[PDB]
RNA sequence: GAGCCUGCGGCUUAAUUUGACUCAACACGGGGAACCUCACCCGGCCCGGACACGGAAAGGAUUGACAGAUUGACGGCUCUUUCUCGAUUCUGUGGGUGGUGGUGCAUGGCCGUUCGUAGUUGGUGGAGCGAUUUGUCUGGUUGAUUCCGAUAACGAACGAGACUCUGGCAUGCUAACUAGUUACGCGGCCGUCGGCGUAACUUCUUAGAGGGACAAGUGGCGUUCAGCCACGCGAGACUGAGCAAUAACAGGUCUGUGAUGCCCUUAGAUGUCCGGGGCUGCACGCGCGCCACAAUGGGCGGAUCAACGUGUCCUGCGCCGACAGGCGCGGGUAACCCGUUGAACCCCGCCCGUGAUGGGGACCGAUUGAAACUAUUUCCCGAG
């Protein structure tokens, strides 16, 4: 009934929520589903090397990888708030549903 | 008065650092020049691969 | 109709269209041209035939579609002049006339989630049709 | 509100390319070294490592306050969405920017420009493993074209491992004659899960363990 | 364009760079810093 | 064409460890990984497909 | 996915090594083996996966090797 | 400037209950987002804060875009007489 | 070479700004400028000259104003005028501020280039009065002072390599109602069905870790080493990319910066707000490209196919329309909607038949976002 994403930029941050969600939803002995992986979004800026004019026409190509972990959970949400406040992790985003 | 509008067209958008016209990167939400983006693209989250 | 040719299919097909002329065929058919990519008019003179007949043999392959997405089947390579050629689409107008014509028989039907489908008589004609142009050969 | 997740991230990037240049003009003489944000749906917290913890506040936490109601104003943040903390680093000796920003009151305070350069040089090597490289002169001219590079102790230049082994700092320094740059590459020795330096060695190094001494043989 | 652009240029300027007092002065260093 | 950096560490695997090494690069691998910490996986590949090689000298004759 | 001759390529490749793959799981291997020397002989890539792609653009030039025309003076 | 009479107490109000204070280089923004209620466009606070600043009241840094100000022990006294009110009250910096 | 727009020179002009000039300027300063951008030009307001001292001082120092006139303007900036606002203002000498104004041959920083090649440096020791030299090499090999070896050198540090990223293939593991597949049910149709609905599953899709590839086996060549060549088996005998030293350049950047020295300007302004024009002006030169000179093509049908992408702004469906468009109804802040990205080339029929033709197109009322002047561009017809 609730469906809880994970945003994350690096991977490894990103793997270890999605360790501690489910171990820390295993000791409620939740039906919980698997994690799930939705495709990379990288965002692409070419950009011009030189600050003004003179080169030799070179471009840097940056990129940003966002990635996305889906944890799907039918359970109430009568105490999910501590579930998720044992969930703190600097550079991701949890946005439960 | 002396209030002008300019909300379609350049000389609206300006680059939020330098506040400079030329060489705006504005995909995404940046809105930064061109030669102040790669100052602060590390900061951002833009790698070069 | 995926065991006969789809081009001797919409051949035979837009007979059995003109055959009963249960069909709307509006007066500008033979003054506009059928996209804005093309230059000329058609050569054959009952096109409004043979684009029905293709227009709902393309429902039997997947339903749910409308005007919007007739004319980006029948799109081509406009030719801009001295600058590069590009992907144009087709009329919206020419498109819907032709669904709208295939409103007055039995044959599609405006689906609640959008767009056009078959009916289970246009189902019906549309592989009796595919049927007897399979035992041509 | 509601913004897609490309522009989510990037928003997010900004406000920390951002923060980060108004907290490097005003610790600047405090020796700022980096910020920590954690960016949580209740209380985005972000706290400041600075070399000296008692100069960023003020007379009894004063300071560390005024700049609290500063970021509220500026990005929109409510009475309690963000808190400012004082944190030091472990050491001074391996930051780029704590060094580089170490050396430019040297120069505002009347001290020669070689004798700044070897101060700072050898602070490095007493407080760290890997040595560094300080230049601070002209790079490209025809008058102030003095590079006066000062490199030891092992410089990496090349490959990917020159990310998290070695940080660069540049900074800037005007005097009566001009603007002097601080270009400082210092690189971190190998601790094992620590802050010190990176927890993975470098890919030019095969360590073999001793082999076994078996006397035990029959 | 030129066909020797490798050449001096104008009468107080050179190809290369040369100052006045030879690093002494009060813009420039070079000068004696021997023993310091 | 090895460099240095494989030469080196493959040559003194044999000095300490001969007892356990053989002439198949799949057995050596496994017991270099076991022994030695090597941080890239093509570099410790490198370093077995060496020490394999050798074997073969080693078998032969003497090496200096 | 892929163009008109990217799949005509490909169905010819999925429905050879279809039937090698039924044989395997239930057939013996001598009439697997047998259906296996007869394909190959005639084109290898009837069973075996070409891993070409395209390569990507480099700046300076059309697609990745071609460069724009350099003007000397 | 123009008008500097219900506007400048509006800001040294706030200026004083809030030590700090900030304003974007923009001298058309009609609106300041601090003082809303009256129709103060940006430059009447930019330009207060310049009399402060030059008077040694007020330290000025130069953001990306925004202008921060940062009271000091001096220019705190210097408003507690002019908005007539008891040395009691600090500003947002306590 | 032709046609055309974009960049450069020159000419012209109130201005037709400005940086750059072999590689290392010239579809470059994202510079595809109609106002704005704009730094240029002809002209009008504005203080946005803070703060220190005095003059002037509530028996007012002081901006604002369609009462007409004036004017480009309903700009009060000048004329004639009443006024309401009540110590912030004003005209003075100091000092500050602003500047796309000069100097990149004051500078920071950054980029380009030397220079993608395989090339640099010190410690101790040896040689020389010394600058310097050996190490850093006769030979073979390697993309690689990469190694093997030789050895007055020994032991090491940069570069290379390693590393990073990406592509590659298990009826594999871990997973999936924002991705599916195979059963089953149901409905349509004469097997078909991206028609519908719930059961299994993770081959296909997505992406987490770790397995795999080393010149390891075969053979040959090479003091036998370094390695090279050929060949079993194999997803590879691998692919592209990022990063990239030392030292140096009067290379580019004061125009990207609230990086900045000096100088200049500073109220009749080189500060900036608005109006108009220019940056697009042409006997010509050059450079980067577009589209063609069709026989392998063009013209009209129909019919099959997508990857990186993007989205508050992209679009979906009904309706109207020659079409550009317009009127309505919805979804998508996103593997959800657009979307099973129904793209062109290619494919299947027809037409045309070498003829500047149906090849090629320059130049020459109906829209749409504004301000369509200088026709922004599109749409239709004609000319071509
Ligand atoms: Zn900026």
């Amino acid at each position: 009934r609730i469906r809880i994403t994970l945003t994350s930029r690096n991977v490894k941050s990103l793997e270890k929520v999605c360790a501690d969600l489910i171990r820390g939803a295993k000791e409620k002995s939740l039906k919980v589903k698997g994690p799930v992986r939705m495709p990379t979004k990288t965002l692409r800026i070419t950009t011009r090397k030189t600050p003004c004019g003179e080169g030799s026409k070179t471009w840097d190509r940056f990129q940003m990888r966002i990635h996305k972990r889906l944890i799907d959970l039918h359970s109430p949400s009568e105490i999910v708030k501590q579930i998720t406040s044992i969930s703190i992790e600097p550079g991701v985003e949890v946005e439960v549903t | 008065y002396w209030s002008h509008p300019r909300k379609y067209g350049q000389g609206s958008r300006s680059c939020r650092v330098c506040s400079n016209r030329h060489g705006l990167i504005r995909k995404y939400g940046l809105n930064m020049c061109r030669q102040c983006f790669r100052q602060y693209a590390k900061d951002i989250g833009f790698v070069k691969l | 109709v995926k065991d006969v040719n789809q081009q001797e299919f919409v051949r035979a097909l837009a007979a059995f269209l003109k055959k009963s002329g249960k069909l709307k065929v509006p007066d500008w058919v033979d003054i506009v041209k059928l996209a804005k990519h093309k230059e000329l008019a058609p050569c054959d003179e009952n096109w409004f035939y043979i684009r029905a007949a293709s227009t709902v043999r393309h429902l039997y392959l997947r339903g749910g579609v409308g005007v919007g997405s007739m004319t980006k089947i029948y799109g081509g390579r406009k030719r801009n002049g001295v600058c590069p050629s590009h992907f144009s689409v087709g009329s919206k107008n020419v498109a819907r006339k032709v669904l709208q014509a295939l409103e007055g028989l039995k044959m599609v039907e405006k689906d609640p989630n959008g767009g056009r489908r078959l009916t289970p008589q246009g189902t019906r004609d549309l592989d009796r049709i595919a049927g007897q142009v399979a035992a041509a050969s | 509100v509601q913004i897609s997740k490309k522009r989510k991230f990037v928003s997010d990037g900004i406000f920390k390319a951002e923060l980060n240049e108004f907290l490097t003009r005003e610790l600047a003489e405090d020796g700022y070294s980096g910020v920590e944000v954690r960016v949580t749906p209740t209380r985005t917290e972000i706290i400041i490592l600075a070399t000296r913890t008692q100069n960023v506040l003020g007379e009894k936490g004063r300071r560390i306050r005024e700049l609290t109601a500063v970021v509220q104003k500026r990005f929109g943040f409510p009475e309690g969405g963000v808190e400012l903390y004082a944190e030091k680093v472990a050491t001074r000796g391996l930051c780029a920017i704590a060094q580089a920003e170490s050396l430019r009151y040297k120069l505002l305070g009347g001290l020669a420009v070689r004798r700044a350069c070897y101060g700072v040089l050898r602070f490095i090597m007493e407080s760290g493993a890997k040595g560094c490289e300080v230049v601070v002169s002209g790079k490209l001219r025809g008058q102030r074209a003095k590079s006066m590079k000062f490199v030891d102790g092992l410089m990496i230049h090349s490959g990917d491992p020159v990310n998290y082994y070695v940080d660069t700092a540049v900074r800037h320094v005007l005097l009566r004659q001009g603007v002097l740059g601080i270009k400082v590459k210092i690189m971190l020795p190998w601790d094992p899960s620590g802050k010190i330096g990176p927890k993975k060695p470098l890919p030019d190094h095969v360590s073999i363990v001793e082999p076994k001494e078996e006397v035990l043989s029959t | 364009k030129r066909e020797f652009e490798r050449h001096s240029g104008s009468d107080r300027s050179s190809v290369r760079s040369e100052e006045k007092r030879s690093g002494s002065g009060s813009r420039n260093w070079g000068s004696v810093r021997d023993h310091m | 064409v090895r460099t240095k950096t494989v030469k080196k560490a493959a040559r003194v695997i044999i000095e300490k460890y001969y007892t356990r090494l053989g002439n198949d690069f799949h057995t050596n691998k496994r017991v270099c990984e076991e022994i030695a910490i090597i941080p890239s996986k093509k570099l410790r590949n490198k370093i077995a497909g060496y020490v394999t090689h050798l074997m073969k000298r080693i078998q032969r004759g003497p090496v200096r | 996915g892929g163009g008109h001759v990217a799949q005509v390529y490909a169905i010819r490749q999925a429905i050879s090594k279809a039937l090698v793959a039924y044989y395997q799981k239930y057939v013996d291997e001598a009439s697997k083996k047998e259906i296996k020397d007869i394909l190959i002989q005639y084109d290898r890539t009837l069973l075996v996966a070409d891993p070409r792609r395209c390569e990507s653009k480099k700046f300076g030039g059309p697609g990745a090797r071609a460069r724009y025309q350099k003007s000397y003076r | 400037m123009l008008m500097p009479k219900k506007n400048r107490i509006a800001i040294y109000e706030l200026l004083f209950k809030e030590g700090v204070m900030v304003a974007k280089k923009d001298v058309h923004l009609a609106k300041h987002p601090e003082l809303a209620d009256k129709n103060v466009p940006n430059l009447h606070v930019m330009k207060a804060m310049q009399s402060l600043k030059s008077c040694g009241y007020v330290k000025e840094q130069f953001a990306w875009r925004h202008f921060y100000w940062y009271l000091t022990n001096e220019g705190i006294q210097y408003l507690r007489d002019f908005l007539h009110l008891p040395p009691e009250i600090v500003p947002a910096t306590l």
